[PDB]
């Protein structure tokens, strides 16, 4: 129970919208880097 | 170490054109799937769902697309694992099935066992593992989750 | 004689009525008033019930009948004045032998000379040592048999220095009210503080010892 | 309600059979008896409604 | 010594390198990591890692999530979701971003949309600690 | 001596009420640095800090009982 | 006697409130370590200490009195 | 003198329950820091609580006998 | 007895000064064993500290002006 | 005098168990927090429970031995 | 009676420094834990340890103003 | 006047083993607490304990060889 | 009351003790729970220990210099 863990919120849910934030940050340069990490091209197939 | 009396998943590509990763996995999935007693079975990529399929029509949790035809990545081990822990299928003991790359001569599809409770890491002498709450305990497990999914998805 | 004679009475009255009031609420009728009344026994079946059985049902509704005879007697201690110095008081003493009785009826009764033995055998009391737990059976009935009478002595104590101090604050300052006004009004926030807290905690002692009662029960 | 004014009534009974109070005695029991009042009657309302619709489930 | 294990994904800063002791912003709080370790799990909060390096020398990152694994050994390993050295974010942006986080957050309003939103105020905030 | 040391031993009586004062502080903190750890505020923890501010103020109520009977 | 032994009385009363000094900050410093666990600031937490403090210095104003009613 | 001390006798006695009032406050509030650990509520910790503030009230009602004794 | 009780009454009033000696230092000693934990500590935790040691020295400005008024 | 003294003595003595009476509760305090913290109940740390209300109650008995000696 | 009371009333205000030595205690071993989770020993922890026992010694050097001043 | 003040004298000065006695369930409770986290107990921990309770027991033989001397 | 005032006198100083003995064992106490955090125990922590018991027998040597000034 963080504002996230409380929002039940998985840590790694948490952790994402981190990282998220540090491809947020950063700059430009380390930015190509974001989209090298992250993501996910998937799908969840539900079945 | 953990236990349980008790996530079996297999980890696998989307697409074949490549070696018998699939045919492993498919195998080797399946090969378990006897033993244990909350029989489900989740499986990522689907070189696995077309090759664990006849009746994992009925025995996949869910099953996760894409992997590889685009490089794998932590953000997106953690997307395949959030969704994932969201499900009441947590360990049967979960296991994790992936191809464990060693050398371009060979590559063990190799398993661990996801311990997908806290709980009886509670338990036991992991109850000393740590000294410090089955709360972040979850935010690790949780991590450690998409960690090895990463990972495995690379391998 | 009419005095005592009509506050005993009245005492046991106002238990009565919950007691006899709920009884009468399985089948009829309900109207405003059978089911207005039922929340006495329900808030007392919703309420005491939450930390009571514990002990089980068995002894549940021994015990009960004093929390609630307790609780209904200091309220009847809690708007008659001149009341709560005697009325409440002599109910405390009349409530005295019930609170010495519930560690009898079953740690005293099946053994008296080792109610420890039925409440806590290895605690506080040492077991390696008999002689401090018949002390401690002081300590943990003996005693706390005559802490509960101080424990609604306390509530006495307490809802009586709200009196007293009120009495004396009103008598300091009869302007009507008016700076007595200031005092007074924590004196009335004191009535919370003290009585209906310690009131609380009253019941709670009765809760304790008779859980000790029907939880070795 | 009706409970509620019974219990006031027998209150003031005790008062009067017993030597008058040193009047402040009253007045901060009286008062504490009032406080509850308007927290109370909004209560008491809210009561009605639980346990009426849990018998009526059952 | 530890033997400190610190990566993230993209690479290992220190690997079961002789670090006398890191400092971390554990989701417990801070921490003062040191030589050998308790069994003990921890969550990496937003904040600094600063490595002692058993040499006086500690470097400066900024770890926005992820474990330290605490083991009984004297292998730490920080497995930091991501954990980058300060070096490569810029205070500016971070402000920005930061304003963008206290902006946000107003109009969140579901429980995890102000999560969130604190997660960037938090964190953006928490960049500007060492930013 | 009769109508003298009585006056002074309600003030020694008294002395017992920084037990109840400061046994407050120690509950009623131990239950704010435990609702710290959440989400247990309602129907348990706070439920036990009136069982804890029971036997706090039970010395308390006892020691301004023995100063109101060196008094009255 | 009469007039002796009352301010004798009074000054032991007053050390009654050496409770409720240690009681308020042993209330008030533990949500000084609750919101460093944080963020109930100004919501459960602050709310509670003011129900600690309020319980403590209580038994400073029921100690006060005491040491008022030896001295008017 | 022979009938001054004692009074003066029973308030010095009744300054040892601030020993017991606060020994209760220290037992119920790291039960009460101990509960939100979780999850053994009922049993282990909270029926310590009475097995520990047994003990801790065992020197206020031995305190309580000498002050009582120098009454009657 | 009435000049020699002004001299042994203002002089147990001055040990409830032992309450806010220690309170003092449990509640500063909390805002250090929290911004330990860190780094709330440019406001938030030590203004709070500020209002916990004003709370605290309350009891100290109360104990302080009973002593000073059984003086002159 | 002789006869009056050692009733304003004993008593103060009595004052002594408010430490073995406040370190009976803190030493069970911490040990509902030790095992809280788990799992050695039976024996090591609860069994230092009892070789920590033994070297309380030992500056308890010293105290109640001076007190006793005063009054008889 | 002018010069007795001065003496035996200066031993009463020497209890006010149990509060400044008791806090002392509390002060700097709440800084042995702070440390402890480190690591700011050099300023910010250790310079808030100075601040905190400024303010628990001064309730000791205030109460030995007191105390002087009864004597001298 | 000489043979009175003498049995007042090591009455008071029996409140200074309240420190002893509590200050004891600290370190004992500190080495109960302490222990939880492991795993150094026979060794390096428990043996800091009887180096704690010996020093807390310090100020609880200096105090009673004063009680000791106003009396033989 | 010349011979008598600085015999009972003497002994309320002797109260100043329980702070020094109480204040030591804590010192002491979060030095066995800081150390079980581990493990700079010689130097650093352990050393800071003596500079904890040092701020705190401080008062405790200022309280046992008050009672041999009116013995001696």
């Amino acid at each position: 129970v963080a504002y996230w863990r409380q929002a039940g919120l998985s840590y790694i849910r948490y952790s994402q919208i981190c990282a998220k934030a540090v491809r947020d940050a950063l700059k430009t340069e380390f930015k190509a880097n974001a989209m090298k990490t992250s993501g996910s091209t998937i799908k969840i197939v539900k079945v | 170490d953990i236990k349980t009396p008790e996530l079996i998943i297999g980890v696998s590509s989307d697409r074949g054109l490549c070696g018998a990763i699939h045919s492993s996995v498919a195998k080797q999935m399946k090969s378990e799937a006897a033993n244990l007693k909350e029989v489900k079975i989740i499986g990522v990529g689907d070189k696995i769902r077309s090759i664990l399929h006849r009746t994992h029509s009925d025995q996949f949790l869910v099953t996760f697309k894409e992997v590889g035809r685009r490089p794998p990545t932590f953000g997106d081990a953690s997307v395949i694992a959030l969704e994932l822990l969201n499900s009441g299928y947590e360990f049967d003991e979960g296991s994790i099935i992936f191809n464990r790359f060693r050398s371009v001569i060979s590559y063990k599809t190799e398993e661990k066992p996801i311990f997908s409770l806290d709980t009886i890491s509670s338990a036991e002498s992991m109850s000393i593992y740590d000294d410090i709450d089955a709360d972040v305990l979850r935010n690790y497990q949780e991590y450690s989750l998409a960690n090895i999914i990463y990972y495995s998805l690379k391998e | 004689i009419t005095p005592v004679i009509l506050g005993l009475p009245l005492v046991t009255l106002i238990v009565l009525f919950p007691s006899l009031l709920f009884p009468t609420s399985n089948r009829l009728v309900s109207n405003r008033f059978v089911t207005l009344q039922q929340w006495m026994l329900q808030l007392v079946s919703k309420q005491m019930m939450s930390i009571h059985n514990s002990k089980g049902q068995t002894w549940t509704l021994m015990l009960m009948s004093l929390i609630l005879f307790i609780g209904s007697t200091n309220l009847l201690g809690l708007l008659p004045h001149s009341f709560t110095p005697t009325t409440q008081l002599s109910m405390n003493l009349g409530m005295a032998i019930p609170l010495w009785a519930g560690a009898v009826i079953t740690g005293f009764r099946n053994k008296t000379k080792a109610s420890l033995a039925h409440f806590l055998p290895q605690g506080t009391p040492t077991p390696l040592i008999p002689m401090l737990v018949i002390i401690e059976t002081i300590s943990l009935f003996i005693q706390p048999m005559a802490l509960a009478v101080r424990l609604t002595a306390n509530i006495t104590a307490g809802h009586l220095l709200i009196h007293l101090i009120g009495g004396a604050t009103l008598a300091l300052m009869s302007i009507s009210t008016t700076t007595a006004l200031i005092t007074f009004t924590i004196l009335i926030l004191l009535t919370i503080l003290e009585f209906a807290v310690a009131m609380i905690q009253a019941y709670v002692f009765t809760l304790l010892v008779s859980l000790y009662l029907h939880d070795n029960t | 309600p009706y409970v509620l004014g019974t219990g006031l009534i027998l209150y003031l009974l005790s008062k009067e059979i017993y030597v008058i109070t040193p009047e402040t005695f009253s007045a901060i029991s009286t008062i504490g008896f009032l406080v509850y009042i308007v927290k109370k009657y909004g209560a008491s309302v809210g009561e009605f409604a639980d346990k009426l619709n849990e018998q009526k489930i059952a | 010594q530890m033997s400190f294990t610190f990566a993230s994904p993209t690479q290992v800063f220190f690997n079961s390198a002789n670090v006398r002791q890191v400092d971390v912003p554990t989701q417990t709080g801070a921490f003062g990591i040191l030589a050998a370790h308790v069994p003990t799990l921890q969550v990496l909060r937003p904040g600094l890692v600063v490595v002692h390096a058993e040499d006086g020398t500690t470097s400066k990152y900024f770890v926005s999530s992820g474990s330290v694994t605490v083991n009984a050994d004297s292998s730490v390993q920080l497995l930091a979701e991501e954990a980058v050295t300060l070096d490569m974010l810029d205070l500016g942006a971070a402000k920005a971003n930061l304003e963008k986080a206290q902006s946000e957050l107003l109009g969140a309003a579901d429980e995890a949309t102000r999560a969130e939103i604190q997660i960037r105020i938090e964190a953006n905030e928490a960049l500007v600690k060492a930013l | 001596i009769d109508t003298a040391a009585k006056f002074i031993g309600a003030g020694a009586a008294t002395v017992g009420v920084a037990g109840s004062g400061a046994g407050i502080g120690t509950v009623f903190g131990s239950l704010i640095i435990g609702y710290a750890r959440n989400p247990s505020l309602k129907q348990q923890l706070f439920s036990y800090a009136i069982l804890g501010f029971a036997l706090s103020e039970a010395m308390g109520l006892f020691c301004l009982m023995v100063a109101f009977l060196i008094l009255f």
